[PDB]
């Protein structure tokens, strides 16, 4: 009664028989905005089931050389579903997330992925190598949306910070000999009650292979990693026309 | 009368579930007597890091321990203890001959990300709320004290930024200014937590404008206005050449600190302010290195 | 933005064009903080 | 309430009084745009003519809802329906009604 | 205290100083679906303010020869706003409406419009004139959406029914000497608790000039008619991807 | 604990506001004594049709009236009174020689929109719920009664529709069939309110499929499956030529009627079933016409 | 019961059937001087009805080009009536005022006047255009008395102040489509209990056309504006001979 | 025309939520606004001059 689990939101149900418990970011369940924490005076929308549900956004292929990937969040779910709509139509957005990363293999494969949530995940550049040039990461790199983006210098998380310490963040590991999925529930984290789903990404999801994938030849070589996630307590306000970015 | 699913519908629960509680911890935890344990079914030592939680194994479960009454204080590890230490965050030059700041006045954009020591400490957290004590140490480049009168002026964003030593803005009718001689002890003043956000943000993963976000504008990524507190202007009070080359060092001591969401400590040399850029060709290891894992 | 919902209608014998005046203020929940100096204005030749 | 110079266009020193009010006249089409302006009060623009905008210059930050009353000064005989719209942040100046 | 009125839903407020009271279709305010009137077991979305608000859909020009127009309803609001989205994304839709038709002129103009709500407004054809050909009205005529559609034989409402009797339907008149707008509140009317906003149009809105518009030359000749409407108690269920039709 | 706007939020109110109540009205309203009234401020006669409501002016306000105790019943104006009257809705031919239905059997699509009298009455309302009594009057085209045995069989949609006089479907193992001689009084049977909708729909402004809705398919506009109750099949029971030409008339009497949303009574001649099409070139006035408004 | 009104002081009664309520300057009715607010020890005169009454001082013609006019107050009523006398004979004067500005037209004319009370209305000069010359407004401009004076740069109220903000002063508008008169009651406002009606003008009355007067040709082109006003609680002290200025 | 500011509330123009505004109005008092030293005079006492 701990390695098996079932997550159900809206009209979606995830199943798993080799889980490793559930992490609750900074020990706090997603909640709605207090009546004294808020400022925006207009009465918000809380679509509920039409937005708070599981969206299986993408699949990556784990290879013996993979460096690791990341997805910025608020963003990732735009353009997709009714959630995406309320996000374009409304100025203000607020919500928590249930992130379920899955990846399975056989008892004969081996490897370990680090799945973490890094709030305010600001990306950096190599500064032109020499570090004299003040370059800046493009809209394509900072906000890749679904499809995510691959890291180029995971050791420093492409931001000059040691990944070795990334675990001070709500994380969980996917060690093939042990489990086949990570589940992290993240509460709304920002210095404001609401913010724009468009120009601000409350956090990023990192999926990095710390112990490389390996297996003797002949075993299925296609080990995918799929990202499924669900907004929780989504609230929107500041209605206007639909804006893309 | 209602539809039920509306009556239960927990939508609109403003309070967070919690799951953890803050307990008193004035001293380090004491060690209690432990004895041998030879049994099945109970394995403290065994853990599953995958879960994402730190090993809760106690010393008592790994060895027969004595009893120790730990009375070591944990006071010096509080945020206030750790942060309420004045540190250099700004430096302003007011030379006689030069290209930097002649004319006799300067405008320092209030940004503490300019110096490595202080910057790294704060970049330990994602959000920080606090008041501060700013102290201004002025003198000549030789470190000599000179009979010169200065005027420091905090210029909130939106206020007229002085364009010359004799700018009308120095009337400082509503801005807070300070007049000090370099012969008087360094000026010190108390600043509150100004900012429309509930906390200053060391890292802002996003943009502030809502536009096209083309190449040229990638300069604005990570730029969060809730952190731009305005500028700090200084001038030698008068209408003629200073007569002495000056320098002002700005020290900041945080107080009444609250911090949130710890992050990994800075790994690579810093390159620019409000921009985590690192040197791609000089990516060094977090620390020292050996020759083999089987040798010290 | 101000748009014409229907149209400015008038009989014969009345001006085909008129004006609107806007008057603005703040609501009861309005407050300000951290006062500085107005930028807007700054004079020129020291007051005689 | 103070007069909001929505029509902050004229500058002839002879036509300065013209800024205090914008026109509305018998149109032909449908949903024609009358006037437009920023809601920002501490920003340069129309709000600068108001006492509110002026007092803002004296404070770095503000908070609260704003109101803008529009008084029609045409003839008693003239009728009409207008649509005034506030478009929250992120929404680009609406192209049509 | 009856010729002036203010309607406020969501973030929209309509004003009027020459109203003629408000009609409430078949004397019933829009309500949500009973727990025993429903069948669809999934928990619905009730976006509230993001959908229940005033949408000013279109303007027509009233001319001395105008025949009259109509708009089918459920449909008209698709493709427009967050309402339109929930309607494409969900199979099932349910809602009432507050319809405010406006048209003004001067005390020197004259004319009278009949504004009525005709439930299940099935359109017919002239049958090839001779009436021997079994023609059928096109998707363009049956479901014009916004922009509405002009009648060709108003006397029979393009359906072989006397308009003279159209008043047994929630209606209201716009008599220029008297008022400048019609307001009708319609409850959800169907033989099912929910239905598809796409293939079914619960009712049609008819705006027909019974007493022709007239005025001496020199008075503004452009008398428009604008249709503004707001969904009420909108409920959606049966979530899938977005379907247009 | 909650957010308030959630606590009031009347979203989820299943019951309708009403605004009107049904009162007893067994007889016509009586007239009460009226006297002259010469006063200001009170104007019964004056109305504002724009509102959309019928004049509520009473006879007593327009003339000095006597007293009348109206005991005239309103019973014959109920839906049941008005509708519970058998009427022709279907006609089926079973000739010997012909192109219509030889072979000795027919399949009548159950649709009451085929005859003008009955159709118009029901098209008075938009929705109707009711049970019905179907009576089948059979005989030869001359109206002659003949010693012939028939089998009527209700074939719900989805059931095998008979392809011949000897079709296996006539085993009618689960379908309800009726066996009658033309010499026996017309067969009559009782039918319930079958239909997945809560009421039959005379007008369905929409489509039933969800497709492209091109030209060819405009045939499906107004086609509501909740009204297609299946087919009614009939055959002369046997394996050889009937020997007599037959005709069956189907009469339907509605009972336990509920009706909703009245519509304008049909104005132009009917042309096709389930399709309001009218003759564009022969659009006649609702009624009679005169020569001048000032002459009878 | 708000668009009609009747003002009665002394032996004068003003009537109006298209009023727009009454403004009471800074929300305070004119009162007499407190026994502890005063200093002048001589017992004052309070002529009452002979001075507190309506004086209809002057008429101006509103034209499609009019810039606007102003009247300084204490002054305006000197030389006129018993009020004027007590003002010349006594050193000290004190009083409030009921100002009723009237101007009517037809339902076919249009325009809007701003009627405001600006306390201590100090006048300025254009400073010789270049602004290098320190000119000063003449006794004829600063204290015009009745007949008032026309503005030359209304935008700045001939004093370098935005008229756009003149409304922070007890004001009222005369919008022809709406009303035909302004009524403002002003209390005594000064930093002293009494002052000289001669050298000091407690406030000025501004009547400025913000929305120009307009009308199709053929309609009576002579639209006048008349100023009627009445002192309230007039008190005088410091009796000597009569002084003009 | 009346001369009074619109008393219309936010609640009457849109469906509003509930907000507990605890923002202070202290910094808007006359003393706050005015009790700030400012330059009002300048006096010269040169050696050589007029
Ligand atoms: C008198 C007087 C007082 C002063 C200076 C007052 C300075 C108050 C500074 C408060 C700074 O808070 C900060 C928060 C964030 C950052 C930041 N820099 C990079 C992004 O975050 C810098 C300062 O000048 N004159
Ligand atoms: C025994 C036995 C009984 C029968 C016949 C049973 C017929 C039951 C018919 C119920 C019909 O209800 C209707 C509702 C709507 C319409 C309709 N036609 C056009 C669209 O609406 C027709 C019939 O046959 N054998």
């Amino acid at each position: 009664s701990d390695r098996v689990a079932q997550l159900t939101i809206g009209n979606s149900t995830i199943t798993t028989q080799e889980a490793a418990n559930i992490i609750v970011g900074y020990g706090e369940w997603p909640s709605y905005c207090s009546d004294d924490d808020a400022t925006a005076v207009d009465k918000p929308t809380r679509p509920d089931v039409s937005v708070n549900r599981f969206y299986t956004l993408d699949t990556k292929l784990w290879e013996k050389s993979s460096k690791g990937w990341y997805w910025k969040f608020p963003d990732v779910l735009t353009e997709t579903g009714v959630f995406g709509q309320n996000a374009q139509f409304h100025y203000l957005y607020r919500s928590g997330f249930c992130i379920h990363v899955q990846c399975n293999a056989s008892k004969f494969h081996q490897g370990a992925l680090l799945v973490a949530i890094l709030p305010e995940y600001v990306i950096g550049t190599v500064a032109g190598g020499t570090g004299t040039e003040d370059s800046h990461p493009p809209y394509k790199q900072t906000q890749p949306g679904a499809d995510g983006f691959e890291l180029q210098h995971p050791y420093v998380l492409d931001a000059g910070i040691p990944i070795s310490q990334l675990t001070v963040c709500p994380h969980q590991w996917i060690n093939l000999r042990t489990n086949n999925c990570a589940t992290i529930i993240v509460p709304y984290m920002n210095t404001l009650p609401f913010d724009s789903a468009l120009n601000h990404c409350n956090f990023g999801l990192l999926v990095v292979p710390i112990s490389p994938l390996d297996f003797d030849q002949g075993a299925t070589p296609v080990i995918p990693i799929t990202i499924t996630l669900a907004p929780m307590c989504s609230e929107f306000a500041g209605l206007r026309q639909a804006v893309t970015q | 009368d209602r539809v039920a699913d509306v009556i239960e519908s927990s939508i609109g629960d403003s309070v967070s579930r919690a799951l953890t509680q803050a307990l008193p911890a004035p001293t380090g935890q004491n060690t209690q007597v432990s004895s041998h344990r030879l049994d099945t079914g109970e394995v403290p030592a065994l853990q599953a890091a995958e879960i994402g939680a730190s090993s809760n194994t106690s010393d008592e479960s790994m060895i027969e321990t004595r009893c120790v009454l730990n009375s070591h204080s944990t006071a010096e590890t509080t945020l206030d203890s750790f942060f309420s230490r004045a540190g250099l965050v700004g430096e302003i030059d007011l030379p006689l001959e030069g290209t930097t700041n002649p004319n006799g006045y300067a405008n320092w954009d209030i940004d503490i990300t300019g110096y490595a020591q202080m910057r790294r400490k704060v970049e330990l957290f994602t959000y920080m709320r606090f008041d501060a004590e700013f102290t201004f140490v002025a003198c000549t480049p030789t470190g000599q004290v000179v009979p010169q009168l200065l005027q420091y002026m905090f210029v909130p964003p939106g206020a007229p930024k002085p364009e010359s030593r004799e700018s009308l803005a120095w009337q400082t009718a509503t801005n807070p200014s300070v007049f000090v001689k370099l012969t008087d002890p360094p000026a010190q003043v108390s600043v509150p937590f100004m900012s429309p956000a509930s906390a200053y943000q060391w890292f802002y993963d996003g943009y502030p404008t809502f536009g096209e976000h083309k190449q040229e504008k990638d300069l604005e990524y990570g730029a969060c206005p809730n952190n731009m507190m305005g500028t700090f202007s200084v001038r030698n009070v008068g209408s003629s050449k200073s007569k002495y080359p000056l320098v002002v060092r700005i020290y900041m001591r945080m107080k009444h600190v609250r911090a949130w969401i710890p992050r990994p400590m800075r790994n690579q040399n810093y390159l620019f302010k409000a921009n985590p850029n690192y040197a791609g060709n000089s990516i060094k290891p977090t620390g020292t290195s050996r020759t083999a894992i089987t040798t010290l | 933005s101000i748009w014409y919902q229907t149209n400015y209608v008038v009989p014969i014998g009345a001006p085909n064009t008129a004006y609107i005046i806007a008057l603005a203020a703040a609501q009861k929940n309005f407050t300000m903080k951290l006062c500085k100096d107005t930028s807007h204005i700054l004079q020129t030749a020291s007051i005689q | 309430e103070t007069i909001l110079e929505v029509n902050n266009v004229p500058t002839n020193a002879t036509s300065l009084m013209e800024r205090l009010r914008f026109p509305v006249s018998a149109q032909a089409g449908k949903g024609e745009l009358c006037a437009v302006f920023r809601a920002d009060p501490g920003r340069d623009g129309p709000w600068q003519s108001t006492m509110l905008g002026q007092l803002c210059g004296y404070y770095t930050q503000w908070s609260g809802s704003l109101e803008v009353t529009f008084m029609f000064t045409g003839s008693f005989m003239a009728t009409g329906k207008m649509l005034i719209a506030y478009t929250p942040p992120g929404g680009p100046l609406p192209k049509d009604r």
